[PDB]
């Protein structure tokens, strides 16, 4: 029935009176940065990363006169925790890329599309990352805060909302020892862009065919060593939301509540993660907040969010604005 | 004329009542909008002719669809006679501007049913078209 | 939009019955061609609106000659239904591939009448298109 | 302008995913010719002297 | 979570009798031991879930051979049951350190026969297990 997909022509699609069109306008790249922020370390077990975390503490005992009190013993559980490897080829009939001589141009401009595809992939997996169910991902954002009721549910703050339409806000710190990223012995981090040069393909019935191709690994883990250093603002639900910090959720108190539950501030580095639609009614609710204050006229615009605590604050696209409320 | 091995539908289907094509394009969009590509184009080629019982005509126009289920015309050519189908006889159609995922080719058969004639439809650019033009037309 | 003065048919002509084109472009040879351009294409632009008593559909549709007496369709577009033709409606018929002296626009109004709607046919080269585009569309 | 990104995919080891294609549609735009000319007599330009004041 | 595709059995395979796995792992050895890595280890991942008649229960189990013939088992889980596969449960199984040629899986189902749910199982190293331990718990 329907026919498809490695690259129909369609060259002809990205062409002027002439050659490839350079000047392509960028629709659908997104501008969300945990990738840019966040920290890389080689993963230390052989593809895991293991991190011994205290479980037990000795308690000490009040003891009455004259009489020899039991020892007391440590315990201690440690975790394991995983990578994967997001990878991909890119290839092109020789004989469709040759033509007007754009072979070079359009690898070129398919490769753009590629570095974002990944970037935009690798983020949307960051914070939805099951492992459970993809198998081959490895687990990110979600559902490590699910349940309320899990060991680190207390630090996730619920916002509040209820039905489809809400998001969630991240802080995290990025640093070796409470949450980074990780790659493996020896592959690098991050995005690789290996070019294979041309060699032979397989028609589907064996019939020959020729053609370019590219590689593009980008093979990464996630130590979350503890779930203290994260906290995750859950149910915003975002049509409620009002600059005014008026009906539905007030964003700057659910946002440095987030801040007083972290225990320290101290390493690395801090950094919260809003969808941008949040971003924008944050600076709005900012301003007002302020503006039965003092507020000069001419920063009547509101400086675009920056350092909300003195913590970056960063936006994020590929992290869901219709999220389902977490029971 | 070259051809992509994909855009090739209806390989020579030898349409006898007024079906639809066999295949159906899917571009990979809600959007392919191939049109204003101004180089796409549908050729539907004739063998070896459009023999039926007569006069029957076979109207070729594309077709668009959200989903692989439901079209609707978005171009079409008019009623080409028979004989007007030889082996060998393209009738292009101009790649409709605003095309939708899923694209197909249907062949609007006139009574009575064609007896004989396969249809062949694919995306090229450009068509073969040189029909030979007059020359004095004195000389001679 | 650029527009030759002369290939301008139909310039705010009221189709209320199913008629044709007020105006017939005559070129100045028996086989134009003019699809070959690959450029040239009708547009049919709407103003003010398909008021009808509803719900009807107009099928515009391009039509040749030999000589300015009968005309034929060379090109169609489908039953363009009504709320589809508000003011600003650019419906574009690429050229006929195969044209002949004497084109003029056909529109094949579905009944019942219009009562309200005016049309500008013309060919250009090109077309001012600009659909919008996708976003994210996760975001927002 | 581009409509699809290619989404890659996850690899287990001992195993060749799919190519991804980069879908991109194009959009084009036209323009508008807006001009007069502007006649004037030349006797009634030139006189009094106002021939550039005026023009 | 990265996988080897060739250690890699019952890819996803639909368990509803107490049946063998598909495919059979086959080492370069007489005595491959891969349980002496001290790094392998099976993983069974569930999809859907275990409905069931019920109450039902799940046994993965790995099992050796000498030949690709006549399995034996070298571990074994328990009865797991229903209502412990929701959709993502990792049940892992520690490679037996006395491997033989030949490994495979078998699923022990407690009566009745399991009506949907698939389980995937495959040789890792290692499983990506980091599930939050308490802090407090007093604050909180």
């Amino acid at each position: 029935s329907t026919t498809n997909p490695t690259l129909a022509d369609v060259a002809a699609r990205m062409t002027p009176d002439g050659k490839i069109d350079p000047q392509i306008v960028e629709m659908l790249n997104e501008t969300n940065e945990i990738l840019d922020d966040m920290t890389v370390i080689e993963a230390n077990g052989f593809t895991e990363h293991k991190t011994t975390v205290r479980s037990g503490l000795p308690t000490g005992t009040w003891r009455k006169l004259n009489y020899g009190v039991q020892p007391e013993k440590s315990r201690t559980v440690q975790v394991k925790d995983s990578m994967g490897m997001l990878e991909t080829y890119a290839e092109v009939d020789k004989a469709l890329a040759d033509l007007n001589g754009n072979s070079a141009a359009w690898r070129l401009s398919e490769d753009r599309a590629f570095i974002e595809g990944m970037n935009q992939t690798q983020a949307t997996t960051l914070f939805y990352g099951d492992s459970s169910i993809d198998a081959e991902k490895f687990m990110g954002l979600t559902p490590r805060f699910n349940s309320l009721s899990a060991e680190n549910g207390q630090n996730i703050i619920d916002a509040g909302g209820t039905g489809s339409d809400n998001a969630s806000i991240w802080l995290t710190v990025w640093g070796p020892n409470t949450l980074h990223t990780i790659y493996p012995k020896g592959s690098q981090a991050g995005l690789q862009s290996r070019d294979l040069g041309e060699d032979t393909l397989i028609d589907a019935a064996g019939g020959r065919y020729q053609g370019y191709r590219t590689h593009y690994k980008w093979d990464i883990g996630l130590t979350l060593r503890d779930w203290r250093y994260v906290v995750r603002i859950a149910n915003v639900d975002v049509s409620e939301l009002t600059k005014n910090a008026s009906a539905g959720a007030d964003l700057i108190d659910l946002m440095t509540q987030a801040v007083e539950l972290i225990p320290n501030v101290g390493m690395g580095r801090p950094a919260f993660y809003m969808p941008r639609k949040i971003r924008s009614f944050l600076r709005r609710q900012i301003t007002n907040k302020v503006a039965a204050s003092t507020l000069t006229m001419e920063e009547i615009a509101g400086k675009k969010v920056v350092a909300f605590d003195g913590i970056p604050c960063r936006r994020t696209d590929a992290l869901l604005l219709t999220e389902a409320r977490v029971v | 004329m070259i051809i992509d091995k994909l855009l090739q539908v209806s390989d020579g289907q030898a349409v006898t009542a007024s079906a639809a094509s066999t295949d159906v394009i899917d571009f990979g969009q809600a959007n392919p909008n191939t049109g204003m590509d101004d180089r796409s184009k549908m050729v539907i080629t004739v063998d070896e002719s459009a023999d039926a019982a007569g006069a029957a005509t076979v109207t070729f126009s594309v077709q668009d669809s959200a989903d692989n289920a439901t079209f609707a015309d978005v171009a079409a050519t008019g009623a080409i006679g028979k004989a007007n189908l030889a082996a060998g006889k393209q009738v292009v159609i101009p790649m409709p501007t605003k095309l939708r995922r899923y694209c197909r080719v249907y062949y609007t058969v006139a009574t009575g049913p064609l007896t004989a004639g396969k249809f062949s439809a694919q995306v090229v650019t450009g068509i073969q078209q040189n029909v030979a033009y007059p020359d004095s037309p004195r000389i001679a």
